[PDB]
């Protein structure tokens, strides 16, 4: 039912189908499916405006793992967890995301685009 | 602004801050100017635009901290003004989340 | 050398097949077989240096041919040709006779041909690269134990990689044209930037050179961190060769900065660069 909700793009309806799911393991799996498909569909507002609760830690773990997993330029998951932190008033936590991603840029990248971005991240935190 | 050309407003403001205009008692007003741009409930500015905007915001912030004294501040206005600073940057960062989600969805 | 210059064959190339058809070596079915049989036969060689040269060159040619040939393919004689070539120290022969001659600076094409020969040698024989690396390391071990016991290194010494280091270092102090072919050995994946390097991808994310030069400069980057003391100096000839030119100098500066900092592998005279 959830995946069909995805197929015809009823995102709120998919969210409700997900909230229906009892098992936390399948909840995490379908959460990963949801995040991947929404990212590829450029449906970002969905991810934030989701009012998750008690699934916040599942989403946090998923997004941080994918941040470990993703390219810095072709993927924005650190910024997504950022905006999540804002959406949940997470001052210290959004700062942590920014400084961390600035460190990651300092490691991976030595380009001027990087330079702009490390400055952005350290400053933001 | 009174006729609501916010884009050129931002252009002029960015130009004048990167010009670093007006004395210390008036970079007060330079800082003060950003409030309606904060008040934007709908924006058309680029993510890079927001970048340089906030860049210069805290750039001038540190600069104002030091213009007062090279390691201190002594102006009577700063304290409560600093409070406004925190609330305004609060609103800023929330609108930054808003602008970035819009811009990312703008690529849809 | 130009006639044998077939450098497109190292990896699969889109133009490789038509280069094959308008190449004489393949339109003559008797070409490759004829030279292979003749070289494996016995011929006068007034200079073992050039004899080793020709054996090495035909071996690299057959090695390149084999990866995309099935009836003009030879890979059996390459190994003995290569062993004869390295044993005859073709490296020093070419270092002295050709490069030492200032008749060799007449055309840029000379430099180009030697440079692609240089890039050709390791990519085709990675097994030989590893074998010679280990053999140089064990040579260092033998010399170390001989000095410890107060004796001389056992038997004879083979220093072909030493010859290569000396040769290429010497090579890249000799160019009027400033071809910057050493910048190839400086991949732009290496973090380095200047007020002219914005046209490069070190101010913009990501750039990957061709596989052969990536392998070469990468093997260089690891040799920055693994060294036996017997090869310490010819490797330094690498260094002074590459030290020519401003941008290559900046790249080598970056590489030694990587070799800089606290470590345990640039602090050693064996297994790393002291």
């Amino acid at each position: 039912i959830f995946k069909h909700h995805l197929d015809m793009g009823h995102n709120s309806q998919a969210y409700d189908a997900l909230t229906q799911i009892p098992d936390t393991s399948r909840q995490l799996d379908c959460l990963r499916q949801l995040v991947v498909v929404l990212c590829e569909r450029s449906q970002l507002q969905d991810l934030v405006e989701f009012p998750y609760v008690n699934l916040h830690n599942e989403v946090v773990g998923i997004i941080e793992s994918r941040a470990r997993a993703v390219d810095l330029m072709t993927h924005n998951y650190y910024e997504l967890l950022y905006a999540f932190h804002i959406y949940r008033h997470n001052y210290r936590k959004a700062g942590t995301v920014m400084f961390e991603y600035g460190m990651r840029l300092g490691r991976e990248v030595r380009t001027l685009r990087g330079l702009q971005k490390q400055v952005n991240s350290y400053l933001a935190c | 602004y009174s006729q609501e050309q916010f884009s050129e407003a931002a252009s002029l403001l960015l130009s004048l801050m990167t010009a670093r205009i007006a004395p210390c008692s008036f970079w007060l007003t330079l800082l003060l100017d950003a409030l309606p741009l904060l008040e934007q409930k709908q924006v058309i500015f680029s993510a890079e635009q927001t970048y340089e905007l906030m860049r210069c915001l805290e750039d001038r912030m540190a600069a104002k901290l030091e213009s007062t004294s090279p390691d201190e501040i002594q102006k009577q206005d700063s304290s409560i003004d600093n409070t406004k600073v925190e609330m305004l940057r609060l609103a800023l960062a929330r609108n930054l989340a808003r602008a970035i989600v819009t811009e990312g969805a703008l690529q849809e | 050398l130009y006639c044998l210059d077939v450098g497109f064959l190292e990896q699969g190339t889109d133009d490789r097949e038509e280069l094959m058809k308008q190449a004489s070596m393949f339109m003559d079915r008797q070409y490759i077989a004829a030279i292979h049989n003749r070289l494996q036969n016995t011929q006068p060689w007034k200079s073992p240096g050039m004899q080793a040269t020709v054996r090495l060159a035909w071996a690299l040619a057959l090695r390149g041919i084999s990866q995309f040939s099935e009836v003009l393919e030879f890979s059996e004689a390459d190994e003995p040709m290569a062993e004869i070539a390295i044993g005859g120290n073709v490296f020093l022969f070419l270092t002295e006779a050709v490069v030492g001659s200032e008749s060799f600076c007449t055309d840029e094409f000379f430099i180009r041909r030697i440079h692609k020969l240089v890039t050709d040698f390791p990519t085709l024989m990675p097994m030989k690269v590893k074998q010679l690396r280990n053999r140089a390391e064990e040579d260092a071990r033998l010399i170390q134990m001989s000095m410890q016991m107060g004796n001389e290194p056992p038997a004879s010494l083979r220093r072909d990689l030493e010859h290569l280091l000396l040769l290429i270092g010497e090579l890249y102090r000799k160019d009027p044209f400033h071809l910057e072919l050493a910048l190839e050995y400086w991949c732009p994946t290496e973090p380095l930037q200047s007020t002219s390097l914005m046209g490069s991808f070190l101010g913009v994310a990501h750039q990957r050179p061709p596989q052969r030069q990536v392998l070469l400069s990468k093997f260089v980057r690891q040799m920055s961190d693994l060294l036996p003391a017997t090869l310490y100096l010819p490797y330094l000839k690498m260094l002074r060769g590459l030290a020519s030119g401003p941008q290559c100098a900046h790249y080598c500066f970056s590489l030694l900065k990587a070799n800089g900092g606290s470590s345990a592998e640039n602090l050693q005279a064996a297994g790393g660069s002291p």
